[PDB]
Order: C-alpha cells, then structure tokens, then sequence
RNA sequence: CGCACGGAGGCGAAGAACCACAGAUUUCCGAAUGAGAAUCUCUAACAAUUGCUUCGCGCAAUGAGGAACCCCGAGAACUGAAACAUCUCAGUAUCGGGAGGAACAGAAAACGCAACGUGAUGUCGUUAGUAACCGCGAGUGAACGCGAUACAGCCCAAAC
RNA sequence: ACUCGUACGGUCACUGAAUCCUGCCCAGUGCAGGUAUCUGAACACCUCGUACAAGAGGACGAAGGACCUGUCAACGGCGGG
RNA sequence: GCUUUACUGCAGGCUGUCGCUGAGGACUCUCACUCCGGGAGGAGGACACCGAUAGCCGGGCA
C-alpha cells in the first residue's frame, strides 16, 4: 500500500504469473525477498515481482525505489501464497525474480511494456 | 551486495523520515486500540529481530508490548520524611521503560522465556517493545544449535532476574573496565551502589 | 448457633481428647493428661 | 492537620454515596433513527425519588415501557410524539431547529443525540430565541446565553413540580428526610465551629475565621473553603 | 509386639524383631486446578495464562515450598553531625518479583606500574583509609597493579 | 464520588425561628477584574567567546508583581487632638 | 499536637516552552488526537489530553 504507486489489473496479473510459472520450468528464477534484492542490484534481474499483502511492509518497501534506478521493471501482486505458487513453492512469497526468462522472453517484454504504460 | 535486511534497518536509522514516517502514522491508530501485550505472527523490525537471535521456526514467538511514557507513578509520603526523600516529581525508575515491557510480555505468556527485545516507536503518551520469546519445551528448540541454551533450569524467569541484554545494559555491565566497579559481578553483591 | 458436619467433627474429636490417661498407662510407664478442657473454664476454637 | 470534610467526600464512601439502588430511571430521550413515527401513551404518574417532581410512564408504538421527564400539564391518557416530524404540543421531543422561536422548552441536549442535560429541576425552562443554519440560541435558567447546535433534541414545556422552593421546611425533620433520598452529608457543621486540626477557620477563644475568607482559585484542596474565587461579597455596593 | 517396666493375647526356625535399598498402599483440605465451601458439598473437569497443534486440553509448560545464601526491583526512620536542612545512619530495616545447589559474572569498542608492557570472570591477601567525595564539618571511600585460588574458551547476525 | 443529579440544581462558607433592623470605612490584608507603561523563567533566535563546549550579553516576553478599579452579610476597623 | 507574612522543602493550581503534531503575527483546513452518536454520522482539532521542563502562587502537607 505505502509501496504501491499504481493498480495493476487482474488479467495483467494472470499474464505474469503465467509467465512466472514457464519461467521456472525453462530459464530460472529467484524466490524471495533477499534474492529479488541481489538480482536487482547485480543486474541479472529481468522481471520482478512484488506482493501487495506483506506485513510488515518494510521487508518489500525498497523493492520500487531500488529497481527504478537499476532500469529493472516490477509488477505488483495481489496475494502471497499466489506468487509463491507461481514460483513452485508450497510455501509464500513476498518478492520474486526472473533471472534471465526462458521462451517467455516476448511475454515478459510485452509485460515490461504493460505497466510503464500504467505509469 | 547488500542484504534486503540492509534496508529495514537503514529505514529505522530515522523512523520520522520517508516511507516508514507513514507507515507509522498508520500502524500506531491500530497499535493504541490494541492491548498491552499482542502477541504478532511476524516481528516489524526483521534484521533487528534475526540480529537479536529470531529463527522462523516453531516456538519462536514475538509480542509487541506498549508501557507508559515518563517518570515514576511516585505516590507522595504519609508520614516523616527529611527533604531530600520528599519528592514525588523528579523520581524515576531504576529500570528502563524496555525492561518493563519485557516483563510484562514474560507474564503474559508463563511458559515461554524472553530471548530479547527492540523499540518500535512511540507517540505522545507511550512506547512500542517488539519481545522475542522462546518455548524451552518445544523439541524444535531443545535440538536447536543456537538457542538450546535457554532451555537449561538456570535459565528460568532470566528477564526477572536480569539476564536479558536489556537488563544487563540497564545493570551498567556494558564496560569491562573504569566506570563498573560497583555494577560487576552484581548489584547487590556491591551493596546496591551501581 | 448452628453447626456443620466438620465442626462437628471437631468437638467430637474435642470431646474425646478430654478423657484421662488409662490405668494400665500408669503401671507400664510405672507412674496426668496435659490437654484437659473444660466447657466452661476453657475455650475451644472456632 | 486531619484532611477536611469536602476532602472526605470523594473518596466517595456510603455516607457521601446517592441511594441510587433506590432510583428510578436515567430520564434520556429515546433513540429514533429518523422518520418520527414513534409516539405513546401516558400509562401512569410517578414520582421520582432523584428530583423530587412527577415523572410520567408512557408506553410506545413498538412496545417500550420507559419513564420520561415529566412537563407541566401531561396526563394518563395524552399522547406524546418523540421525532424530527412531531407536533408543537407540550410534552412532545423534537429539536430545536423544529421548535418555534419564544417557546419555552426543558430537558435540552448538550450535543445531539445526549438525552439531555439542561433544565430538568423543578420548574424551570430554557428558552429559545434565534435560528440559524448553524446555531440555536436558548436562554438556560441560570440566565446565560447558551449557543447550542440546533440538532440538540428538547421537549416543549416547563418542567412539573414548579413552585417547590416557595414553602419553608420549617422543621429539621423535613429537610432530614429530603436529604436521606440525595447524595448529601447533612447536617453541617460550621468550620468555625472546629478545631483547627479539622478546618482551616477552626480553633480560636471564640468563633471567628482565621485569615479571610475569600480563597484564591489556585488553593489546593484542604485549604479551598469559604468564599471559592469570589469576584466581590456582601449585598451593598 | 514404638515412646511406655500393664493385663489379656499373639507373632517368630515357613527365620520374626531390627537395619539398608527398592516397591505397594497413601482419606480430606492444601499451588489446589470442574463449581462452591472455616478440612465439607454440588453436577465430568490441566481452573487460569501460555506454546505446539491431528485446532480435540490431543501433547506440553507455569503456579506453590525451602534454613539461609543468590539475582532483579521499591526503599525508611530513630541515630551521628553533641541543634539541624546537604551529609550520616544506608542502598541498611522492611516491602514486590525470581533462579539454583550454589547464584551472578565472563572471553575487551579492557588496562594505561605509557610499555619493545598485561591479557575472559569471580574470589582471597594487599594496594589503602591511598586517590576521590564532603555545611571541605562530622564523616564517606574505590581502582589499575601485585601475590594467590581456579583456569577454558566459544556460538550467532550479515557477506557468499 | 457528587450523578438514575442539571441552576426551583449542588458545591463552599457565614449567620442562626419569628418581629423591628442591620449605619460609616476598600488605607493594610484577602479575592476578583483591568492594565499604556515598568518588572517578569526556560526553549528557540541574534552578538561575543570556544576550530566545538562551558560562559558572558541582547532581543522577545506568559502567568505573576508594580499600577488602576471593584468588593466588608471578606479579614477586620469605627480614635487622639 | 497545633499556628503563622519562622527556616527549608514537598504536593496541588495557574502559566510559557518541547514532544505527540499534520495540510494551506494573524488565519484557513483535516489526517493524528478528544468528545457526542447504536449506526450512519456529528462537534472540536493540531488545540485539548498525556509525557517533559520553566516562572508564579502554594502551612494543603513534611
Ligand atoms: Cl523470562
Ligand atoms: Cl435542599
Ligand atoms: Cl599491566
Ligand atoms: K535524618
Ligand atoms: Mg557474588
Ligand atoms: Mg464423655
Ligand atoms: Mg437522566
Ligand atoms: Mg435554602
Ligand atoms: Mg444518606
Ligand atoms: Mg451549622
Ligand atoms: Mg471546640
Ligand atoms: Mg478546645
Ligand atoms: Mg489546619
Ligand atoms: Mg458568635
Ligand atoms: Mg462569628
Ligand atoms: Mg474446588
Ligand atoms: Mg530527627
Ligand atoms: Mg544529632
Ligand atoms: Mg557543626
Ligand atoms: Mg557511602
Ligand atoms: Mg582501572
Ligand atoms: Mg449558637
Ligand atoms: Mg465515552
Ligand atoms: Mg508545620
Ligand atoms: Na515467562
Ligand atoms: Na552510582
Ligand atoms: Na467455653
Ligand atoms: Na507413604
Ligand atoms: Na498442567
Ligand atoms: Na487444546
Ligand atoms: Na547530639
Ligand atoms: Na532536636
Ligand atoms: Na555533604
Ligand atoms: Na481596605
Ligand atoms: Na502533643
Ligand atoms: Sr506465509
Ligand atoms: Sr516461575
Ligand atoms: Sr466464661
Ligand atoms: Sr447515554
Ligand atoms: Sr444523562
Ligand atoms: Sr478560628
Ligand atoms: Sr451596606
Ligand atoms: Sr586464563
Ligand atoms: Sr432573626
Ligand atoms: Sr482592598
């Protein structure tokens, strides 16, 4: 909510947890706030994820202002237990990260492309 | 490279700047209708609560606790005193405000011995204590590498008794040298003096 | 007054501590009760 | 020195205590959402052992059995109606914005929705004076000008019993009797008439206070007797 | 066949008595815990607060006691100063909370015989009635070091 | 607590049924109101000082006080020439 | 024990200041906070309450 700056729609939602979900099983990806926050400033971050149900807040509060100044586009989520499952865990996930995609290259620039266009 | 705990803590450096300045603002309308001890399923403060000794296992609890802020609750005297013991005002605690509260949380929950403890802020009229708990009965801790140690008879009422980092601060213990003649090995073994 | 099944019990356990030092007591320790109340001259509890 | 007798009061044993298990009801205005279809009957006459005056029980539409602070000139049989839309009769509650300028009205709200807190003894009214859009005007009983918003519920009238301080009580017996039924520690001795351990007027060869009477507002409770922040004293002048 | 030397009777070579260890039994009230109650009663009970949880009191915990010792809090006054207020009595008496068989302390953001030196911590002897405090009055009062005792060093948080 | 109370109330005091009455005094003390001007602490602010600090000074100025007024069924006073 | 314009202090009241505390030397607002309302919602509002400190009064108490 403090984090969030704008609405993502629920079908833009589906498409990238879709896109998450082909992520794991061809390229790879990062699961958890610690790694999303390495990936970002390593560089080898493509896409992030981000929930909109964390609390406390403070664990994902630097997640929008630290990808703003590293080029790396993210993407708000509505629940936990949803990004978790869409990055194969049986467990939540407050934040995830797509290290280089894997035949979903064209559906997450396309994404990239989605949210600027939501400011 | 950094951690993302890096950033809760480099956020609690100034609580009254940014995004958590907000978040504040928020969280404590909540906080000051909610009791004296509630017990919270995630501590606000991670790093701090990971640094202090915090595992997301089972057994491992945290209660944020809210005590009064100020001086003694001194009721005047009903008989003689010479003016030097006449106050009333002026008088404050030996003990810390974070020492209370992590009596209060130890109360609160009988079975369970207090780790340690952080500040969460405060307002006009009082102070937020997150306490980290543990169970020394719960299996999950008494094969734990790290924290068995609490789990020992000894180890019993440790916040009563001042066995926590708080207490041990609050007891002038932190130097090793000048300054703490009469704090160590106790108070009381240097005649209350410390 | 009105008594219960306890005080009762009480004053009758009262009442029999209130006998003297049997005869044979006297010739097997070869020659006096300490605990004699009267209802009158002494007061119980309660 | 023995803290004195207002000091006693507070602490607020069975001595200063009200008999409020000996108490009626708590005579508030009822809760209508909004529509004014709430009206009743006037079942009984009772008198309230809280306010020495006549209380009316009055039974309504849905079935509610509740004492109401009584006006002059309510009977068994009369209907009252309590709401926005209620007619200007005297017994009958509904805000000041809906009562007409110059009538005299009792049991005035304090912030809407209260039950009441104004002019409820013997006798008295508040009068209403100005309208607005924004504030409503009652002169209180006491004289002052109490500017009230004009959702504050009121019922028209003035409060029953009136008149009762007109006769004497004559004999000790009687004031006695009225006391017993307050929260009142009677009779009084005079301060004069103590010890100086007891009151500050107290000791002295003859009865006489000790400094003057009239205590400063800042005086801390022992020492706060006699004439309280007084602005002047006596009759002439 | 207790204290306790009586009368009657009985037990013991089927090895009693007696002693050591272990076990059985172990009423009611009592932290007292199903609810109430001056040791009794009324109609299935971990009452209350917690952790875990199959989310069911299913598995567990707390409560109270103990000669003093120990640790954490609250904290007088008589008295001394030939009065008395700071000071002193004294962080004493007393009070609240809590652990153990011992407590507490403890592996340097130390010391500072200033060193090319010491090397966790208690404690004992000393340092010393020294430094320091103080109506600079009365009084109060360490430490480093040294000689001893005993010695023991380690684990996280984060980086990856 | 007063208070299931709301000024026809209830708090704080004085006097002490009824009847006839209850003079003069506000200088002191008390209480209260006002106040151009004077006085009036700390914080922040300005000057000096200190590579910082202690510290010295200034500006501003609350209640209060000075000053003015009201008040004796307020404490009390009602003399000498 | 008691008194007071005895000495020294301690409560308490009044008052400034800091924190809570926010947006646009006088003013507007609403989002904290307070109160009323069962609720919807209404009043008030960065004040008040509370924490801290400063000046005044302060035999109420030691
Ligand atoms: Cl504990
Ligand atoms: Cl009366
Ligand atoms: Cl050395
Ligand atoms: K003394
Ligand atoms: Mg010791
Ligand atoms: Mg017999
Ligand atoms: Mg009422
Ligand atoms: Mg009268
Ligand atoms: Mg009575
Ligand atoms: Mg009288
Ligand atoms: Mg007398
Ligand atoms: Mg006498
Ligand atoms: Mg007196
Ligand atoms: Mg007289
Ligand atoms: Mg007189
Ligand atoms: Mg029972
Ligand atoms: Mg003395
Ligand atoms: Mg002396
Ligand atoms: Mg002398
Ligand atoms: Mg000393
Ligand atoms: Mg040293
Ligand atoms: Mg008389
Ligand atoms: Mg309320
Ligand atoms: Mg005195
Ligand atoms: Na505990
Ligand atoms: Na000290
Ligand atoms: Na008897
Ligand atoms: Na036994
Ligand atoms: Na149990
Ligand atoms: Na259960
Ligand atoms: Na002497
Ligand atoms: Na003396
Ligand atoms: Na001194
Ligand atoms: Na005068
Ligand atoms: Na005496
Ligand atoms: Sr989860
Ligand atoms: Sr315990
Ligand atoms: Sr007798
Ligand atoms: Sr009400
Ligand atoms: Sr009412
Ligand atoms: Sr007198
Ligand atoms: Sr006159
Ligand atoms: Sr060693
Ligand atoms: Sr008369
Ligand atoms: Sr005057």
């Amino acid at each position: 909510p403090v984090y969030v700056d704008f609405d993502v729609p629920a079908d833009l939602e589906d498409d990238a947890l879709e896109a998450l979900e082909v992520a794991r099983d061809t390229g790879a990806v990062k699961k958890g706030t610690n790694e999303t926050t390495k990936s970002i400033e390593r560089g080898s971050a493509e896409l992030v994820f981000v929930a909109e149900d964390v609390q406390p807040e403070e664990i994902v509060m630097h997640i929008p202002e630290l990808a703003d100044e590293k080029g790396v586009p993210f993407i708000f989520v509505e629940q936990q237990d949803d990004l978790g499952h869409a990055a194969g865990l049986e467990v939540g996930s407050a934040a995830a990260a797509v290290t280089d995609a894997g035949e979903a290259d064209a559906d997450v620039e396309d994404i990239a492309d989605k949210v600027e266009e939501l400011r | 490279a950094r951690s993302a705990y890096s950033y809760i803590r480099d956020a609690w450096k100034n609580p009254g700047d940014g995004q958590l300045a907000e978040l504040q603002w928020q969280r404590q309308q909540e906080w000051r209708n909610e009791g004296a001890v509630e017990r919270i399923e995630r501590p606000t403060r991670l790093d701090k609560a990971r640094s202090q000794g915090y595992k997301a296992k089972q057994g491992v609890i945290v209660a944020r606790v809210s005590v009064r802020k100020g001086s003694a609750r001194k009721r005047r005297h009903k008989a003689g005193r010479r003016s030097k013991r006449q106050g009333v005002t002026r008088i404050t605690r030996r003990k810390d405000i974070q020492r209370v509260a992590e009596e209060r949380a130890s109360r609160t929950f009988p079975n369970l011995r207090v780790l340690n403890s952080y500040s969460v802020g405060q307002d006009g009229r009082q102070k937020w204590h997150e306490v980290i708990l543990i169970d020394p009965n719960h299996p999950a801790i008494q094969n734990d590498d790290d924290l068995s140690w609490i789990c020992a008879d000894d180890q019993a009422d440790r916040v009563f008794r001042g066995l926590t980092g708080a207490g041990r601060r609050n007891r002038g213990l932190s130097g090793k040298g000048k300054g703490s003649e009469k704090t160590r090995p106790s108070l009381r073994s240097n005649g209350g003096k410390g | 007054g009105k008594k219960s099944k306890a005080t009762k019990k009480r004053l009758a356990k009262l009442d029999n501590q209130n006998s003297r030092v049997p005869a044979w007591v006297m010739l097997k320790t070869d020659r006096r009760n300490h605990k004699r109340r009267h209802w009158r001259r002494n007061d119980t509890d309660e | 020195g023995r803290r004195i007798q207002g000091q006693r009061r507070g602490r607020g044993t069975s001595t200063f205590r009200a008999p409020s298990h000996r108490y009626k009801a708590d005579l508030e205005h009822r809760k209508v959402e909004d529509g004014d279809v709430i009206a009743g009957t006037v079942v009984d006459i009772e008198h309230d052992p809280a306010r020495s005056a006549p209380v009316a029980a009055v039974e309504f539409e849905d079935g509610d059995r509740r004492l109401i602070l009584a006006p002059e000139g309510v009977g068994v049989g009369d209907e009252l109606q309590v709401g926005v839309s209620a007619e200007i009769a005297p017994g009958n509650t509904l805000p000041l914005a809906e009562i007409p300028e110059g009538v005299p009205v009792c049991n005035v709200e304090s912030s809407p929705g209260d039950g009441g807190k104004f002019a409820r003894a013997s006798g008295v009214n508040a009068q209403l004076l100005t309208h607005d859009r924004n504030v409503a005007v009652v002169k209180l009983p006491s004289g002052e000008m109490k500017r009230l918003d004009p959702q504050c519920r009121a019922t028209i009238g003035v409060v029953a019993g009136g008149g009762r301080t007109d006769k004497p009580f004559v004999k000790a017996g009687n004031k006695h009797h009225k006391m017993k039924a307050r929260g009142t520690k009677w009779p009084n001795v005079r301060g004069v008439a103590m010890n100086a351990v007891d009151h500050p007027f107290g000791g002295g060869g003859r009865q006489h206070p000790g400094k003057p009477k009239s205590i400063s507002r800042n005086a801390p409770p022992g020492r706060k007797v006699g004439d309280i922040a007084s602005k002047r004293t006596g009759r002439g002048g």
